[PDB]
RNA sequence: CAGUGAGCGGCGAGCGAAGAGGGAACGAACUCGUUGCCGAAUCGGGUCUUACAAGGCCUUGAGUUGUGGCACAAAUAUCAUUGUGUGGUUGGUGCAGGAGUGGCGAAAUUCAAGCGAAAAGCAAACCCGUUGCUGAAUACAACCCUUCAUGUGAGUAUUGAGCCAAAGAAGGUGUUAGCCCAUUGAGCCAUAAACCUGAGCGCCUCAUGAACUGUAUUAAGCGAGUAGCACUGUUUGGGAAUGCAGUGUCAAGUUGGCAGGUAUUUGUCUGCCAAAGUUAAAUACAGAGUAGGAAGACCGAUAGCGAACAAGUAGCGUGAGCGAAAGUUUGAAAAGCACUUUGGAAAGAGAGUGAAAUAGAACCUGAAGUCGUGACAAAGACAAUGGAAGUACCUCCAUUUCAAC
RNA sequence: UGAAAUGAGCGGAGUAUUUGAGCUGCGCACGGCGCGCCGCACGCACUGGUUUCUUCUCCGUGAUGCUCCAUGUUGGCGAUGGAAAUGGGGUGCCCCCACCCGUCUUGAAACACGGACCAAGGAGUCAAACAGACGCGCAAGGGAGGAGAUAUGGUUGCCAGUACUUCUCUCGUACUGAAAGGGAGAUGCAAAAUGCAUCUGUGGUGUGCACACGUCAAAUCCGUUUGAUUUGCCCAACACC
RNA sequence: UCGAACCACCUAGUAGCUGGUUCACAUCGAAGUUUCCCUCAGGAUAGCUGGUGCUAGUAGAAGUAUUGUGCGGUAAAGCAA
RNA sequence: UGCAAGGCCGGAAAGAAAAGAAUUAGAGGCACCAAGUGGGCCUUCUUCGGUAAGCGGAGCAGGCGAUGCGGAAUGAACCGC
RNA sequence: UAAGCCCAAUUAGUGAUUGCCCAUUAUUCCUUUGGUAAGGGCGGAAACAAAUGGAGAAAGUGUAGCCCUUCCGAUGUAGAUGUGGCCUGGAGGUUAGGACGAAGCUUAUGGCGUGAGCCUAAGAUGGACCGGCCUCUAGUGCAGAUCUUGGUUGGCGUAGCAAAGAUCUAACGGAGAUAUACUCAACAUGCAACGUUGGAUACUGGAGCGGGGAAGGAUUUCGUGCCAACGGCACUCGUA
RNA sequence: GAUGCAUCCAAGUGGUGUAUAUCGCAAACUGAUUUCUGCCCAGUGCUCUGAAUGUCAACGUGACGAGAUUCACCGACGCG
RNA sequence: UUAAUGAGAUUCCCUCUGUCCCGAGUUACUAUCUAGCGAAACGACAGUCAAGGGAACGGACUUGAAGGGCUAAGCGGGGA
RNA sequence: CGUAAAAGCUUGCUUGAUUAACGAUUUCCAGUACGAAUCGAGACUGCGAAAGCAAGGCCAGCGAUCCUUUGCGAAGAAUA
RNA sequence: CACUGACAGGGAACGUGAGCUGGGUUUAGACCGUCGUGAGACAGGUUGGUUUUACCCUACUUAGCUGGAAAUUGCGAGAA
RNA sequence: AACGUGUCGCGAUGGAUGACUUGGCUUCCUAUUUCGUUGAAGAACGCAGUAAAGUGCGAUAAGUGGUAUCAAUUGCAGAAUCAUUC
């Protein structure tokens, strides 16, 4: 709202907080990001290192759908299991089946301690995740 | 001063703003509620005009492409002639009874065709075909009682007769088998990935070794 | 998707898309050339049929340097023969209903109280109240006191009593109106054609589908100075070149061609089949029009369009062009000041109208600044103004007090 | 003007009380002489003694009042008047103060610039990207958007609103490498080129709110509460690994 | 109107430069210096300042002394070193 | 058994005596978001160039700028405050 | 015989160690305001009608601040921030006013607030709308930009209205006169300026203030009427 | 000496000097007459009916290679 | 170099004169006064000086010296 | 400035003027780069009988992005 | 050069341009020399080249009217 | 004295302010909605009893015809009918 702005407070202050000496001129520094290497170099270097230059190979016509690969860790697997299935899930017995790609995940990573053992249908899995889930009593089944 | 801020890339350097000297280049949505009401009003009017035919013609079920969406299902453009022939419908006649026909879509798997054939079979069983002459009914055409009893689908996707798109059922809970207990999933997956990834270099190395033998 | 861990860029400033996904729309598809089989079966022009008929008859007029028919993946002959049908988009002919358009069409007080002062109030949630109580306006009118005068426009206000509401809708009417007017609803009436309705319903005519059985089939082709390629130029995020243009050069189709975002020669794979054409909706209307509607947390006559008004006008410029100011807003009604008197006239002084004339005429309200006038305050020359303290005089200001207070 | 008069001052009670000054006892300090002798202005302890002079001495009222306001005497003026007072307003005059505003500038009263009067108008706005502070919702999840659906397939209008829906999209829960591609718990036992076992758990150490054991000091209206501190756990944080 | 006419439009062209910039009180309160810049009438950047706070309110306090322990080559003095 | 280092378990602590033997209007640290300024000028002492200058240029610190008031008759910088 | 210069005193060889005058400084008292503020009270103690002790007491950033006690700071350009801080147009709510007078306008109309401002009074002003409070919102506050538009204004009855020589007279016409309280014969109290006709004087001097045309203008031509405005004085005249 | 020189012009079977034809047309300089107009081609220009000449582009010709690519040769005004 | 020519630049001489010594008198039209008519420029506020300081050249300030008020015609010292 | 059985001179042997896992730090300073420095750790060496001493000539002698260009990723081994 | 008693030096915004004059200096035209490839340059020479406004306030010069000792009032009383 | 100054009351000049709003601006929607050689858009000249502009119209000229409406228009004037249509 306009009534909350400094302009209302500055009615009658003449210079409106811009000073008598410097004044509020049009473009005292140049427009946009001008002078990135001249007269603004310190600002660019200390706050945005890496801004200038080239790095790495080019990938023409990037398509993100082929590269789709969201990940979920072992300690987050309870988010994809219903509460009733998690309660009845015990090591060495009937276990819930988690379908990662229908849940929006492609790879099982395996950080932390798995809370509820389960069977996980995943496209990819890290070696540590596969080891830990089998030790905990679960299993990983590859899917596509 | 400037301080620690993000480097701006606002992309507003063209004559987009209407002013005294520029016609501008802008699009507003102030008519959005009115166009929504008009579109619904047109749909209701269209339903009345084509009564009792369903507002939306029957469409097949297809699998979304790409590895990101291959698990999803949605409606496609039209039924392929192969699906229509399997369902017992001539494609040119099918287009006259509210069935969309797409002669471009291939049928690369039995499961993809079978679901659409079942859709056509369900629609054909529910279809009530009005006679061209209610005095001399021909085979397949409906009786007078069914004609008066006819109602209009009007659903958004035109799927009242056949149902929504069918997704595979979730797997029921089960125990872990002995093979899943002892088998190294990562090693199997990594070996298969390495077979494709290093296919060219492995084949060249084998060929160079064979040339070394000879 | 995406201001993008794409890309383009003195890789600086900056620039910058595409596929997928959720959706809108969608009865969405068709025509030619070519190929094969037919070969004037075609088109104009006369003439007749209720008819410039998608019809018959005729016609060298056009046309064989090829009009037209049948089949080509939504496909699996055509071509008779008989029966069953269909076409309102074949042309005549004539019969309905509807929509649309226009016209017409609703309720209830001008109820009671009359005037400067009760056509006003009080009884402190609610109720008692359908009741009780009543008056600080014996008013005011300009220094005070007499005497004689003069003054209250129209009730959409107030109070009391009611009434209509499927209508409370917001405009008008002399003050603020559901009941004064108009309006606000069902509904009624009348229609060139076109539009919509068992592709509305008949007749003539003209076309035409499927099922009958007999009937001759597999063979061929599918767009060339075009696509590519070289140079140049331009364009693009498109980068050993995204699209295009000029010239040069110019294919393939018996290892066919194009696309698959790092150039080359290869070998696979995937999608598609360029160089002919038509096509409704979803979209635009960023200084347009025609016929109507809805409006607005917008502006309120130096604002809002330049223009609320005889405004693209008056006026200006040789011309291209430039381009204002200005609300007639007196009053409820012209009742727009008769008549007398002075004046050449304009007008003045009287008198009238009106609630108001200081509402008197492009007239509501009538500010600031400036000026005239009467009364008063004073004041040497310190330019004036200003500050702080008193005092002199004034004061239609405020407040307090007036009896042992 | 006594609406809580804390008074050496007010109210009661009694001729006493102990301050100092003089005069002096013992011891010790102190000073002069070279071992204990002399002196001692009068210092310290006995709160020594003498009271010769000089003093007054003791006791006493909580708020059952949370806050504000309200209580004399003598005259003058004021007895309802066009009155008397006090304050305000106006004009003039005295004595003393007092350079013209705005602006740029080290510096303006300036021989620096804009400055005859008045009216009306006249200048940090809207949009997008990001960030921080603060408010609100939800939370390992948050939220759309577009579009549908029907209350509304209704109504001049109110209704361009409100109500409802989304296997989607987006920002996050994971980060790294130019890329190909990989991808993070603890403890125990043990050292296997993916070691085994367990799953109620801050990876460790140092400093660190509250809380829990006690422990001292101050003050209590004796109920406690104001600090400090030992130990334990240490939250958030910070620093070494 | 001429060392580049006139008219309309792009055009509210851009200006580190000049001028302007509309109510009150209250709590605080500067800098003209550092570094980089075709930089020198301008900017970035530290410093100064305000606001928001966070943390266990004397914890890692000091434009000052004292003591201890280091550092120095100016004022003086010297040329008889 | 020495040395270097990181810890553990105990002990002792005028919490810092005495000798002139500190003082404090001493809540220490930690962030976050930003403004104006980046022309200065004057003075006591030090000080460079210049015959010198109300000249130019530095050091330490005060002051004006941004600030009136009381004084030096008058004066941005002097005295007092 | 300083009211000059140097030194030294504070009423003077007497008996003791503050002569006097001026600050926005110091001390102290009252009031305001803000704190890195410090504390206390907030479970209504009891009792109490009028005629004839009272009132309040809110668990609170900020208000007319819940009340009371206490301590400290208070200036300031550029600049920052805060304000139950002020003001304007419009919207959502709520509560009111107005024909017994709304808005607007006027003021030696006072009162309140440190202030922005608010409120009352009077109008011998006006004639139909409009106030307060909470929230929302914006084209929201002017003294000055050689600022924009409109109006006014001192200069000022001032500079001036001076090339082209020059007009005089009578009569008539015209409201434009010969226009008079008393006194008084007329002068000393109606001035000035006109159109026409007749006279007089002069000018243009045929390269003409002569008579006709083009360009340009377009009724200015002619007659009658008419003097408001216009012909920079005047008009009874006129291309008005 | 027209199959031209100068030159307009976005462009054409376009335009001007040119309805012309060296006693003409176009481009410079000097500035009546009189009397004269010296030396310098090194420089910078302009120009030449001078080379079996160095260098300069594209086009062409040949070659290595799977090919892109690359290499060799040829190559005019101009400059030397 | 140059006769003739020139609103071209220069020097001297004769003639001539108010150019001057050195000013005076006269005329028309103004100014001046009146009747009618009637502006602009400009305008912070204003308007007596001396010295002093001061942004180093004051109408405002310090200290002194002047200053009764209002007018007509001139005038060009100041109003940087 | 420092240095005397050297840091100077002579000479004998040498290539510590190489490499150096992004270790830390000084100077400039914003506590950023750049250039010069300091203290290391690892490899391979030189000299010396040995402790040791050297990754240049102590401290001045130098250079971003983009682009160009060069070096390194030897051979063979791995059923992945 | 001449006279004279003498022909002294200075200040007053290097007194004095709304007082004049405009010769010089300092625009645009043009010539010369030197300089420059050139456009052009030269405290070098040359020639030609618009000098605006007062009616305001003070100051000065003259010219008129007219109050006033509590320097307008007090009645506030002072005689050279 | 006079000019001049200040205040108050009343007038003049001057048209701000308020109230008013058949205008503008802006946002939506509806559709057998898109001119012209069958002479358009634009320009010119005319037309009323009275008529400059403007508006309407075109020598049939502030209009003819038809349908609906149902007693006017209006400054003045004129006008058969005072009305199922004529
Ligand atoms: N009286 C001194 C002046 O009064 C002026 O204001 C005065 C006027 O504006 C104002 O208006 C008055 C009014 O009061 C009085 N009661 C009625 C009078 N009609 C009004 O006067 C007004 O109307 C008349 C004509 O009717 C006009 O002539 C007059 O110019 C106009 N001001 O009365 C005010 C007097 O109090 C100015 N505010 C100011 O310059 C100054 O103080
Ligand atoms: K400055
Ligand atoms: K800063
Ligand atoms: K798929
Ligand atoms: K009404
Ligand atoms: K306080
Ligand atoms: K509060
Ligand atoms: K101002
Ligand atoms: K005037
Ligand atoms: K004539
Ligand atoms: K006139
Ligand atoms: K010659
Ligand atoms: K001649
Ligand atoms: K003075
Ligand atoms: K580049
Ligand atoms: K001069
Ligand atoms: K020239
Ligand atoms: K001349
Ligand atoms: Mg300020
Ligand atoms: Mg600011
Ligand atoms: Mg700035
Ligand atoms: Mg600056
Ligand atoms: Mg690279
Ligand atoms: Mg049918
Ligand atoms: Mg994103
Ligand atoms: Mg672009
Ligand atoms: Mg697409
Ligand atoms: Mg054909
Ligand atoms: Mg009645
Ligand atoms: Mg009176
Ligand atoms: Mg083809
Ligand atoms: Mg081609
Ligand atoms: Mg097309
Ligand atoms: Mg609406
Ligand atoms: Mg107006
Ligand atoms: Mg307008
Ligand atoms: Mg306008
Ligand atoms: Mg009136
Ligand atoms: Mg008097
Ligand atoms: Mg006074
Ligand atoms: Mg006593
Ligand atoms: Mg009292
Ligand atoms: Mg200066
Ligand atoms: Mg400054
Ligand atoms: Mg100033
Ligand atoms: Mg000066
Ligand atoms: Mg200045
Ligand atoms: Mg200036
Ligand atoms: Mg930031
Ligand atoms: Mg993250
Ligand atoms: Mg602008
Ligand atoms: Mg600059
Ligand atoms: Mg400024
Ligand atoms: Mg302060
Ligand atoms: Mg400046
Ligand atoms: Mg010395
Ligand atoms: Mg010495
Ligand atoms: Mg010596
Ligand atoms: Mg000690
Ligand atoms: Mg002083
Ligand atoms: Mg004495
Ligand atoms: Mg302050
Ligand atoms: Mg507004
Ligand atoms: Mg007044
Ligand atoms: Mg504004
Ligand atoms: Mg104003
Ligand atoms: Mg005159
Ligand atoms: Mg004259
Ligand atoms: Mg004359
Ligand atoms: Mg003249
Ligand atoms: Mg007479
Ligand atoms: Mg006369
Ligand atoms: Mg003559
Ligand atoms: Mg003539
Ligand atoms: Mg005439
Ligand atoms: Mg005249
Ligand atoms: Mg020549
Ligand atoms: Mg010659
Ligand atoms: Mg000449
Ligand atoms: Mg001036
Ligand atoms: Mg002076
Ligand atoms: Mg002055
Ligand atoms: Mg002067
Ligand atoms: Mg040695
Ligand atoms: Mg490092
Ligand atoms: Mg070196
Ligand atoms: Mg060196
Ligand atoms: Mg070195
Ligand atoms: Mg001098
Ligand atoms: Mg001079
Ligand atoms: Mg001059
Ligand atoms: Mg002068
Ligand atoms: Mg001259
Ligand atoms: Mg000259
Ligand atoms: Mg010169
Ligand atoms: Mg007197
Ligand atoms: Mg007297
Ligand atoms: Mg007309
Ligand atoms: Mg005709
Ligand atoms: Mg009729
Ligand atoms: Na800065
Ligand atoms: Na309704
Ligand atoms: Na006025
Ligand atoms: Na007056
Ligand atoms: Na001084
Ligand atoms: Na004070
Ligand atoms: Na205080
Ligand atoms: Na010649
Ligand atoms: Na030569
Ligand atoms: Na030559
Ligand atoms: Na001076
Ligand atoms: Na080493
Ligand atoms: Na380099």
């Amino acid at each position: 709202p306009t009534r909350f702005k400094k302009c209302r407070h500055q009615r009658g202050s003449t210079f409106c907080g811009y000073g008598r000496v410097g004044k509020h001129r049009k473009h005292e520094s140049g427009r946009g990001n001008a002078g990135g290497m001249h007269h603004h170099r310190i600002n660019f270097d200390k706050y945005h290192p890496g801004y200038f230059g080239k790095l790495g190979m080019d990938h023409y016509h990037r398509k993100k759908n082929p590269m789709w690969k969201p990940t979920i860790n072992l300690n987050n697997l309870s988010r994809l299991i219903a509460a009733e299935e998690a309660a009845k899930a015990a090591k060495g017995g009937t276990l819930p089946v988690v379908d990662l790609q229908s849940s929006g995940y492609a790879k099982l990573l395996g950080n932390g301690h798995i809370q509820v053992p389960c069977i996980v249908k995943a496209r990819y899995v890290s070696k540590l995740a596969d080891k830990k889930i089998r030790k905990a009593g679960g299993a990983v089944v590859l899917q596509a | 001063p400037k301080g620690n801020n993000a480097i701006p890339h606002v992309h507003q350097k063209k004559h987009w703003n209407p002013c005294s000297s520029q016609k501008g280049n802008v699009k507003v949505f102030l008519n959005q509620p009115a166009q929504k009401h008009r579109r619904r009003r047109l749909r209701l009017l269209k339903a009345k005009k084509v009564f009792p035919r369903p507002l939306k013609a029957l469409r097949p079920q297809v699998n979304c492409p790409t590895v990101r969406h291959n698990m999803k299902r949605r409606l496609g453009r039209g039924f392929s002639p192969a699906e229509l022939k399997a369902a017992g419908l001539n494609p040119q006649y099918a287009a006259t009874i509210g069935i969309r026909v797409d002669s471009r879509r291939k049928n690369k798997s039995e499961e993809g065709m079978n679901v659409n054939v079942q859709r056509l079979k369900t629609y054909m069983s529910k279809l009530v075909l009005f006679p061209m002459n209610h005095k001399k009914v021909q085979k397949g055409e409906a009786s007078e009682e069914e004609v008066k009893a006819a109602t209009q689908d009007r659903s958004r996707f035109g799927d009242a007769a056949v149902g929504a798109v069918v997704y595979p059922s979730a797997e029921a809970p089960r125990a872990v088998s002995a093979e899943e207990k002892s088998m190294c999933v990562y090693a199997f997956l990594k070996k298969n990935h390495s077979a494709v990834r290093f296919f060219g270099t492995r084949s060249s190395r084998a060929a160079r070794k064979e040339a070394a033998k000879e």
